RNA sequence: AUUCUUGGAUUUAUUGAAGACUAACUACUGCGAAAGCAUUUGCCAAGGACGUUUUCAUUAAUCAAGAACGAAAGUUAGGG
RNA sequence: UGAAUAGGGUGAAGCCAGAGGAAACUCUGGUGGAGGCUCGUAGCGGUUUGACGUGCAAAUCGAUCGUCGAAUUUGGGUAUAG
RNA sequence: GCAGUUGGACGUGGGUUAGUCGAUCCUAAGAGAUGGGGAAGCUCCGUUUCAAAGGCCUGAUUUUAUGCAGGCCACCAUCGAAGGGAAUCCGGUUAAGAUUCCGGAACCUGGUGGUUCUUCACGGUAACGUAACUGAAUGUGGAGACGUCGCGAGCCCUGGGAGGAGUUAUCUUUUCUUCUUAACAGCUUAUCACCCGAAUUGGUUUAUCCGGAAUGGGGUCUUAUGGCUGGAAGAGGCCAGCACCUUUGCUGGCUCCGGUGCGCUUGACGGCCGUGAAAAUCCACAGGAAGGAAUAGUUUUCAUGCCAGGUCGUACUGAUAACCGCAGCAGGUCUCCAAGGUGAACAGCCUCUAGUUGAUAGAAUAAUGUGAUAAGGGAAGUCGGCAAAAUAGAUCCGUAACUUCGGGAUAAGGAUUGGCUCUAAGUUAGAACUGGUACGGACAAGGGGAAUCUGACUGUCUAAUUAAAACAUAGCAUUGCGAUGGU
RNA sequence: GCGGGAGUAACUAUGACUCUCUUAAGGUAGCCAAAUGCCUCGUCAUCUAAUUAGUGACGCGCAUGAAUGGAUUAACGAGAUUCCCACUGUCCCUAUCUACUAUCUAGCGAAACCACAGCCAAGGGAACGGGCUUGGCAGAAUCAGCGGGGAAAGAAGACCCU
RNA sequence: UGGCUUGUGGCAGUCAAGCGUUCAUAGCGACAUUGCUUUUUGAUUCUUCGAUGUCGGCUCUUCCUAUCAUACCGAAGCAGAAUUCGGUAAGCGUUGGAUUGUUCACCCACUAAUAGGGAACGUGAGCUGGGUUUAGACCGUCGUGAGACAGGUUAGUUUUAC
């Protein structure tokens, strides 16, 4: 959206940053918490405090995968 | 004619690229059969890129000397590999996300990446990012297993192949488009392929034979059947199905 | 008649999978301010009515604007 | 894979405060971050006009005109030959 | 391209002294060497197990030492940087130059003197002392290791004191100018984390946070702009005094202090994604004693003596007479350093350190081709507003359709500046006064109103007559197509 | 890939609708005199000293039509027309002054480069004569100028055919 | 291109019956032709490929009158004057703007009023390069097609010293 700019029309370049917001700010951690927790590196969402693994699948904390195999 | 654009495809300039610097893109290395407890199993290491794919990967240690020095492990990226939790497989391995095990060993209609399908390959479908398969040939598909692979068609697996649960990570190219075309353009050289394109009747008859006339339209035909040579096979490859 | 069948259909049974809906109970029934609400079980969570009372002491009624909610059909993006 | 853009103007998103509003709108200031935001030099492009063509370069010279954190420019090494 | 006392032309010889500055290992682009085969050669393949390298045990020979052969050990395997991988300052002197010769002071590489823990023996013991024999870290786990982007808080001109001179011309000794300095070690600061933990609240602060201040278990610590201290007993320097053969040669000597950048400090922190590399050497290889205080050593560090440093490039040009356009041609040509005042910076303006006008010349200065000015007119002229004119800053007022709501606005329509005094004995803005052609006075610095198209946008382009409507573009759909694909 | 011929409504004037032939069978939403129109100064309003542009429509479509798509519809440009305000050496209208050279001089020293010859009017003619026929005319030493011919500086023409 | 003829044709003499109030000739002229001529408009490969580069205009270098206007004259079916017609005679004068590439086509404001014909239309080593011989790209129209067209559109070399 700020990297975008000009580029698209209304549907594309103005909701973008309406996707990114949710996966912007710095959140607790499954096992500490101080504000570390975003997206990371790519899919993966990381820790520098305490530096501790999550387990979902895809996106953020848990997706399909952890909904069927953690969860029956 | 001169030589059609599709003939250089074999050999080229444009066919070069770097190949040792890619660290090691998401194959699976030796991992136990066993799980007798388990013994080569452990924790992930760091979270690093390979060119080739587009998407990032990871370090693995087992019980074997992996942190820096020995270059081969690298484990395929789930939602949120990092370090501090434990990897494990084997044959009749623990069902979870994140571990590598056999399609024998999970039911019907579980979500799999990085899974080979002939006999033997290390690692073959869903490498990168967004990808999975369906493994869902088992129970009355008896003997022979069968990967429903995910247009719609067929592949005959024996025994054959591990993989992990899950749906992998990333999720950010058909998830999120991109917004120009020079960042689009550090695909192809990751990969070894003519980019852009320009338009087949706009190009000459001489370049490529979709060109032809005046008014510019195409010349020979779109549709081309499947035996046919170089710059006779061009456009779409036997149209099935018109629209 | 198009159509489907000797390349074995309809079907009968067995086995496996995918989605939707819940016959009977079902009513001249109950709930929700209205839209609306049908298998069974569990969790968070709301409102009405009754009963001896206890209790703050007009705190109330109504209300243009304003705010929030919206059957179905239609639109946008990703699934099925 | 190595090197280079001084100077100068704005600012969503996130988050807080203050007046105001049944509540929401509204409405006044601070904190702060994403730009083909944006602007001028380096690097770098070529619209107009006059003089040359037995002359300085085998397409030259003067006046004049464009871009710059983006699909950015550039050196070196190395490979591809009808 | 002339003269020519001149030249790289012409001819002859000399000068360039390194462990010290470059000439190496391993990771990337990328590539090489060798042998046999698969196969028609090319070539791919093997190197990945031996190889290569290291530890432990035994036998024969020889010596100041030594060196070799056999037996035993699985836990690793291709090649190449600019980013990764030794050391250094200052003066004398030269026809020329030294981190090179040389003078003075360093450092790296080998030959001489001093011991700390696991664990163990003997003696002694709160203790501590010593003889026998002591190679030594292929890792759990962590590092060397890489997209874009934002606010801090510190880092100057000038003065003070000392020496010297009052200007060809009216006149001038608190006027101007010169002088005003110095490797290293010791001393000892911002960030981080066992202040994790967290009662509390230093930090413009929103603050869970972290600190004055308080708590554990018994409690504290690293890195480091600057400053302070040592070296320097000594050395330089504004400027003068003598010898005196009057050519030429020496000898003596001053001041020393206060207001400030874009270096470095900050990958943390703030906050986004396209998701951040690989490796040899090397770090990594797990702390005990006294509460701490305090005190010592380390497969480490201190003390101390002698030799040797390989092996060449080294002159010098590097916008050039050495490179380079056949050329003594209006040329190509990597790339280093950064003062004053005026104007944002690196425009312009103009002086320093500091440098320089080329291989022909004089006098007049037609026609014609090369520069500016002006009455009146105001587009009337020419393929052709091409050319040429209006206007311009700072600060305040005032202002148009309609939206994919990211927009248009500097629309139009108007008004004023510098300087000096005063507001306040110290940003800046408000009051007040005069004049000229005009306050931006060199330099420098927007034309506006009204109607209309296409490619969405930025982007690619015909190398010696085609910069576009050609083609790309983020995005979307059908078809091939299960990858041992389609091609 | 997406038709012809014939007949037909008060009244100038037109064909809703109907019949017939032919072929595999004959088009919707929306728009028009085009980067495409023979016919056409078509036909009408407004503008202009004339004005076909500006801008207003007419219907008389040689030959418009939904996916290598009609249609909604904002921002942006060294790209394309006109009206309107101030105005302009482009011109009217040319003059004057200035820089440099021409004139003139020294030195050394180019360039592709070699037809006997060099008047005009009339006449014949390898066909447009200074050159051949007659007639009129034509002297030399020398320098500065200027674009009319011969047709320069040059390449075996650009049209055109093998 | 030049030559030739005057095809296609222009102009005049003019046969002069008609018709204009009577009335062959104030005027109008059936029907057409003879001589001249080279303008509408072309017949012909005679003469030409080691160049035969286009149109409208600017600028400057001629001659004739198939005559617009100025000197001189005569006549009418002409009242002065308006109107209508013919002879002698080439020294001179012969506009400004708008439509249209453009003279043609076509309109206006004046003014004393705004002619005819040839000459390498002076005419690209004086000048513009709009008109005018190739090369991006598109449409209509035609052919199995690469592509084409007696149809239109968009960009696309004026060198130098006589």
């Amino acid at each position: 959206t700020g990297k975008y700019g000009v580029r698209y029309g209304s549907s594309l370049r103005r909701q973008v940053k309406k996707l990114e917001i949710q996966q912007h700010a710095r959140y607790d951690c499954s096992f500490c918490g101080k504000k570390t927790v975003k997206r990371g590196a790519a899919g993966i969402w990381t820790c520098s405090c305490c530096k501790k693994t999550v387990a979902g699948g895809a996106y953020t904390v848990s997706t399909a995968a952890a909904a069927t195999v953690r969860s029956t | 004619g001169r030589v059609i654009r599709n003939q250089r495809k074999g050999a080229g300039s444009i066919f070069t690229s770097h190949t040792r610097l890619r660290q090691g893109a998401a194959k699976l290395r030796t991992l136990d059969y066993a799980e007798r407890h388990g013994y080569i199993r452990g924790i992930v290491k760091q979270i690093v890129h390979d060119s080739g794919r587009g998407a990032p990967l990871a370090k693995v240690v087992f019980r074997d000397p992996y942190k820096y020095r020995l270059r081969e492990e690298i484990f395929i990226a789930n939602e949120g590999v990092h370090t501090g939790q434990f990897i494990y497989a084997g044959k009749k391995a623990s069902l979870n996300v994140g571990n590598v095990l056999p399609l024998g060993s999970v039911p019907e209609g579980t979500i799999v990446s990085n899974v080979e399908e002939k006999p033997g390959d290390r690692g073959a479908l869903a490498r990168a990012s967004g990808n999975y398969v369906i493994i869902i040939g088992h129970n009355p598909d008896e003997n022979k297993t069968r990967v429903r692979l995910p247009s719609g068609a067929k592949k005959v697996i024996s025994s054959d192949a591990r993989g992990v649960i899950g749906v992998i990570a990333g999720g950010g190219r058909v998830d999120k488009p991109l917004l120009k075309a020079g960042r689009a353009f550090h695909k192809y050289r990751l990969k070894r392929n003519s980019w852009p394109k320009t338009r087949g009747v706009a190009m000459n008859p001489v370049d490529h034979p979709h060109g032809g006339g005046n008014h510019q339209h195409i010349g020979k035909a779109s549709t081309i059947s499947r035996g046919a040579v170089s710059g006779q096979k061009a456009g779409l490859i036997a149209a099935r199905r018109t629209g």
